[PDB]
C-alpha cells in the first residue's frame, strides 16, 4: 500500500528487449506521476523517466516508461552491457504525504 | 548547473547534524526552483528528508519530523539541514537535490550532488 | 511487401468508391481513426496514400498510433496524429508455404527507433559492445534482419496476416477525390424541384430549341434568371419556366 | 484448369531427362500459385522431385538433389524440369501437378497432368 | 522414422465402414498435415482429403480423415464397388526436408 514492490532480477542479454516491474496502491502511484531512476555503484542516481512517459534530455530513446492503473514498467531496447545497474521506482504517497522508493532490480546482461 | 553538500561527517550520537548545500546556477528566488534532501543507507533503498520550496513551503518528511529543520540562505546560495538526536542506525550517505520545472511538469531530482557520507560512532 | 520495405502508393485525381472494399473479405481488423466507415464515401481528400504490408497475427494490434512494440519501432511507426484506417484480413490461404515461407522479413535490430513513416532498407551488421565481427556471429554483431517462416500449421496467432493503411490529407485542399455524386432520372412537364450539377431551383422542365456552344452550361434572360440549362448526361438543353401561380 | 506433359520418353543410361509441363488455367505470377513434379515407378509408390513457387523458390528432393534443376518459362506458361544421369531404375510416369490456394489452408495437388511414361533402356 | 507404414489389404464389403491406418514419427506425420490419395490403374492419382479434416469440392462425404499424434487414418462410410484401389499417405518431413510417402492399401471390396 505504502511500499513499491519491485522484483530483484531482470537478467536479459544484448539486443534484447526487458521490462522492469513496479506495483503500488490506488493512494499513491494510481493517482501521481511515476519517476523512475537509475544508479551505477558508487555514483548519485539519474533520472530516466519522470511524469512516467518522459526523459530529461540526455537519455537515449532505448528507455521507455508506462504507468496504468495501478502498475508501473519500465521497457529498455536494444539492452547492452553499459546498463547493468540498479533501477528505482519513485512516488509521492498522499496517505502518507512523502515520497517513497521501491527496492530495486540488479539487471545483468549476459 | 551544480550542487555540492559540505559538513561534519563524524559525530558521536545523540549530537545533532549539520549540513550546508552550496549550489550554483540556478537561484532560489526564480519560480519553480525548489531544493530537497534525500538519504540512502550503504547498500539500501533511497528515503526522502525534507524539501523547501521558493516560496519558504518546508515541506517534510512525517516519520522523521519533529526532528529535521531545513532552512535557506538565499543570499549566499545555500540551503542548511540539521537533524538532532543522531543514532548509529543514521550512518548513511545525504544528498542534496534540486526541483525546476520542465517542458509542462516540474522536473525532481533531475540534478544531485555529490553525497557526504556521514558516520556516527565513537 | 515484406513489412521493413513496404510499398506506398498514391490515389489522387479519382472519384473514390470505398463500397469495393466490404465485399473482399470479412476483414479480421477493420478500424478507423479520425472518420467513420459509413460516412467515408462522401467526403474530399487532397491526397490519399496507401500501404500495403504483411505481419503476423498478434503483431496487427501494433499498426496504431502510440503504440510501442517492435515492428512499430523499428519498421514502421505512425504518427500520433494520424487519421485514416487500417484494414487487415488473414490470408493465411495464399502465403504459407509448406515447411516455412522464408521469403517475409522483418527487421529485428535498430540503433535507434524511427521517425513516424520512414522507411529503411540497408541490411548493414548490427552494432556490438566491441567492434562487431562481420556479417558472421560472434560476441554480439548480430544481422538486422529475421525471416518469418510461416507455416499452414501455425496457430491464428502466427499466421501471416495481409495489412493495408490508409492516410488521407485533408488542409487546403483543392480537393482531388471524392466520392460518387448518385444522380436520378429526368422528369419533363412537371413543378419539379431540380438540381442541376449544384444549379438548384424549381419549375417546369421543356425541350429547348436554343444552340448553346459546347463550353457553356447555363443559360440566363435578363436580370440574371436562368432561364436554360443542359444536362450533364445526355448534354440536351432543357428550358425552365416556373409552374403556374398568381392571385385569386 | 489444365496441364500436359511432353518431351522425350525413352533413353538410354548415363543421359539426361528433360520434361516440359505447358499449363492452361493459371498463371505463375499469382501469389498462391506453383507447379511440381512427382514421378512414380510402375506398380511403386509416388515420389516427389521439386516445386517451384509464384515468387521463384525452388526446393528439391533432398536425395536427389545434385542431380536436379527445375526452370520456369513464364512467357510461354510453361515449366521446364530437368534430371541427369539417367538409369532404368527410373522408369516410371511423370506427372505436372498444380497448387493453389484453398478455403483457409493451401492446397496440394489438386489437379494433375496425364504423366508421361519415361523408360530408360536401350 | 521416415516412413510412413500402412497395411496391405484393407478387404471391407458394401455398404459397409472400414478404416485405413497410417503411422507415422514425432517429426512428419505428428508435426504436419496429411493428405490422402487415392490412384486408380492406369491414371493420375487425385486428392481425398487434405489438412486432415477438409475435402476439396467433388468428393463424397463418405471419407473422412483423423490425425492422432503420429499416427493417421482415413474413415471411408457406404463402402461400395468403385473404389477399389490405392490409397497414399503424404506428409512433410522436417527432419528430411522432403514430401515423403506410405505403402499403399489394397480395399478390394467382395
Amino acid at each position: 500500500q505504502s511500499v513499491l514492490t519491485q522484483s530483484p532480477s531482470a537478467s536479459g542479454t544484448p539486443g534484447q528487449r526487458v521490462t522492469i516491474s513496479c506495483s503500488g496502491s490506488r493512494s499513491n502511484i494510481g493517482s501521481n506521476f511515476v519517476y523512475w531512476f537509475h544508479q551505477l555503484p558508487g555514483t548519485a542516481p539519474k533520472l530516466l523517466i519522470h511524469s512516467n512517459d518522459q526523459r530529461p534530455s540526455g537519455v537515449p530513446d532505448r528507455f521507455s516508461g508506462s504507468n496504468s492503473g495501478t502498475s508501473a514498467s519500465l521497457a529498455i531496447s536494444g539492452l547492452r552491457s553499459e546498463d547493468e545497474a540498479d533501477y528505482y521506482c519513485a512516488a509521492w504517497d498522499d496517505s502518507l504525504s512523502s515520497w517513497v522508493f521501491g527496492g530495486g532490480t540488479k539487471l545483468t546482461v549476459l | 548547473i551544480t550542487l555540492k553538500e559540505s559538513g561534519l561527517t563524524l559525530v558521536r550520537p545523540t549530537q545533532t547534524l549539520t549540513l550546508t548545500c552550496t549550489f550554483s546556477g540556478f537561484s532560489l528566488i526564480n519560480s519553480g526552483v525548489g531544493v530537497g534532501w534525500i538519504r540512502q543507507p550503504p547498500g539500501k533503498a533511497l528515503e526522502w528528508l525534507a524539501l523547501i520550496y521558493w516560496d519558504d513551503d518546508k515541506r517534510y518528511n512525517p516519520s522523521l519530523r519533529s526532528r529535521l529543520t531545513i532552512s535557506k540562505a538565499t543570499s549566499k546560495n545555500q540551503v542548511v539541514l540539521t537533524m538532532t538526536n543522531m543514532d548509529p542506525v543514521d550512518t548513511a550517505t545525504y544528498y542534496c537535490t534540486h526541483r525546476g520545472p520542465g517542458h509542462n511538469t516540474p522536473i525532481y531530482f533531475e540534478f544531485w550532488g555529490q553525497g557526504a557520507l556521514v558516520t556516527v560512532s565513537s | 511487401a515484406s513489412v521493413y520495405a513496404w510499398n506506398r502508393k498514391r490515389i489522387s485525381n479519382c472519384v473514390a468508391d470505398y463500397s469495393v472494399l466490404y465485399n473482399f473479405a470479412p476483414f479480421f481488423a477493420f478500424k478507423c481513426y479520425g472518420v467513420s466507415p459509413t460516412k467515408l464515401n462522401d467526403l474530399c481528400f487532397t491526397n490519399v496514400y496507401a500501404d500495403s504490408f504483411v505481419i503476423r497475427g498478434n503483431e496487427v494490434s501494433q499498426i496504431a498510433p502510440g503504440q510501442t512494440g517492435n515492428i512499430a519501432d523499428y519498421n514502421y511507426k505512425l504518427p500520433d496524429d494520424f487519421t485514416g484506417c487500417v484494414i487487415a484480413w488473414n490470408s493465411n490461404k495464399l502465403d504459407s508455404k509448406v515447411g516455412g515461407n522464408y521469403n517475409y522479413r522483418y527487421r529485428l535490430f535498430r540503433k535507434s527507433n524511427l521517425k513516424p513513416f520512414e522507411r529503411d532498407i540497408s541490411t548493414e551488421i548490427y552494432q556490438a559492445g566491441n567492434k562487431p565481427c562481420n556479417g558472421v556471429a560472434g560476441v554480439n554483431c548480430y544481422f538486422p534482419l529475421q525471416s518469418y517462416g510461416f507455416r499452414p500449421t501455425y496457430g491464428v496467432g502466427h499466421q501471416p496476416y495481409r495489412v493495408v493503411v490508409l492516410s488521407f490529407e485533408l488542409l487546403h485542399a483543392p480537393a482531388t477525390v471524392c466520392g460518387p455524386k448518385k444522380s436520378t432520372n429526368l422528369v419533363k412537364n412537371k413543378c419539379v424541384n431540380f438540381n442541376f450539377n449544384g444549379l438548384t431551383g424549381t419549375g417546369v422542365l421543356t425541350e429547348s430549341n436554343k444552340k448553346f456552344l459546347p463550353f457553356q452550361q447555363f443559360g440566363r434572360d435578363i436580370a440574371d434568371t436562368t432561364d436554360a440549362v443542359r444536362d450533364p448526361q445526355t448534354l440536351e438543353i432543357l428550358d425552365i419556366t416556373p409552374c403556374s401561380f398568381g392571385g385569386v
